[PDB]
């Protein structure tokens, strides 16, 4: 039994977004399709499910009148659509039958953000040890990708989730290494944003 | 609606360790029916959940044995009678019967001891290259430590500043088994100009006082 | 539809 959810979704506040979840394995019209959407601080609010047989409806009362399921029998597939969107609606969305096998999850960011390039700044101090970084600044939307030396230093390093405030995306990453390889050698970021075509080698420079 | 308390948020294990996560709904879970519709879920890092233990007590297909719950009425507990690496993750308990809606607890990651370690703490000023945009963030890392739970302020002149902070956190380290959390404080240059000394202070078990880095901008 | 897990949910038999 799997269930494939479509891609990530990025709504502007009081739109709608449309989810689907495609089933393969067992039988479509055996299970009633739950939907689930998992918040910011991992907490699980069970949204509603949907019998494929015939189509009939359950909601927690929370989301009745926003959010409507639907079936298509003829590609096993069920759909979520939420509208008036708000961003206490970002979540993790999950598709789940019977509540016995869940969905991979679709990502919905709702946010007024236009897709905005990072500004990438070096992080270098002002013991055995020295620890420098990267600041991945103000970018929308997700994911970027952070590597230090081509991949080449792997160990050592701290690359923290992004975080989303005030409609832009923050990122940072630490590298440790011995004192005696820094100054002296090259430490650089590579930072990617496809989003925004932003493909970015900062070097850091001892200040 | 039933509110699912879990306890604890965090439980610290070493591999081989017994473990128990306890489920407790505001109203009984015993459904008219007479069955006892209350379930357990596990989501491992980057995974959806997988069923564990649905109706109490049994065990879902393929699921291993060292799983096993128990429980009545309003109070459920999770066992697992030694630990394995893969058990590391978040538990869920979750109703249904109740209906609409399901609900859930909040989880309870299951995560790996190590001894305490203190943080190592690491201040940056703001690029110059960030200043000629006008702008200036400073930036504190808090690395390698354990036990996860830690607070950090930023000082300014001595002074605390709350407003223009933005924090993250790393789940436990593969390797080693620590915690790291960055710190972001941004300001405008002007803002930044106006003063000389910043400090990254954090509070952490392994110190009974703030643990603390500085620099002078100059 | 009936589903073990979820009881009365869409099953009208289970209430
Ligand atoms: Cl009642």
């Amino acid at each position: 039994v799997q269930l494939l959810q479509s891609g990530p979704e990025l709504e502007k506040p009081g739109a709608s977004v449309m989810i689907s979840c495609k089933a393969s394995g067992s039988s479509f019209t055996g299970y009633n399709m739950n939907w689930v959407r998992q918040n910011i601080g991992k907490s699980l609010e069970w949204i509603g499910a949907i019998d494929p047989y015939y189509g009939g409806t359950s909601y927690n009362q929370k989301f009745k009148g926003r959010a409507t399921l639907t079936v298509d029998k003829s590609s096993s597939t069920a759909y979520m659509h939420l509208k008036s969107l708000t961003s206490e609606d970002s979540a993790v969305y999950y598709c789940v039958s019977g509540m016995e096998y869940w969905g991979q999850g679709t990502s919905v960011t709702v946010s007024s953000a236009k897709t905005t390039a990072p500004s990438v700044y070096p992080l270098a101090p002002v013991g055995s040890s020295v620890t420098l970084g990267c600041l991945v600044k103000g970018y929308f939307p997700e994911p970027v990708t952070l590597t230090w030396n081509s991949g080449s230093l792997s160990s050592g390093v701290h690359t923290f989730p992004a975080v989303l405030q005030s409609d832009l995306y923050t990122l940072s990453s630490s590298v440790t290494v011995t004192s005696s390889t820094w100054p002296s050698q090259s430490i650089t970021c590579n930072v990617a944003h496809p989003a925004s075509s932003t493909k970015v080698d900062k070097k850091i420079e001892p200040r | 609606d039933v509110v699912m308390t879990q306890t604890p948020l965090s439980l610290p294990v070493s591999l081989g360790d017994q473990a128990s996560i306890s489920c407790r709904s505001s109203q009984s879970l015993v459904h008219r029916n007479g069955n006892t519709y209350l379930h357990w879920y596990l989501q491992k890092p980057g995974q959806s959940p997988k069923l564990l233990i649905h109706k109490v007590s049994n065990r879902f297909s393929g699921v291993p044995d060292r799983f096993s719950g128990s429980g009545s009425g309003t109070d459920f507990t999770l066992k697992i009678s030694r630990v394995e690496a893969e058990d590391l993750g978040v538990y869920f308990c979750s109703q249904s019967t109740h209906v609409p809606p399901l609900t859930f607890g909040a989880g309870t990651k299951l995560e790996l001891k190590r001894a305490d370690a203190a943080p190592t703490v690491s201040i940056f000023p703001p690029s110059s290259e960030q200043l000629t945009s006008g702008g200036a963030s400073v930036v504190c890392f808090l690395n390698n430590f354990y036990p996860k739970d830690i607070n950090v302020k930023w000082k300014i002149d001595g002074s605390e500043r709350q407003n223009g902070v933005l924090n993250s956190w790393t789940d436990q380290d593969s390797k080693d088994s620590t915690y790291s959390m960055s710190s972001t404080l941004t300001l405008t240059k002007d803002e930044y100009e106006r003063h000389n000394s910043y400090t990254c202070e954090a509070t952490h078990k392994t110190s009974t006082s703030p643990i603390v880095k500085s620099f002078n901008r100059n | 539809v009936c589903n073990p897990l979820t009881g009365a949910l869409l099953c009208s038999a289970a209430e």
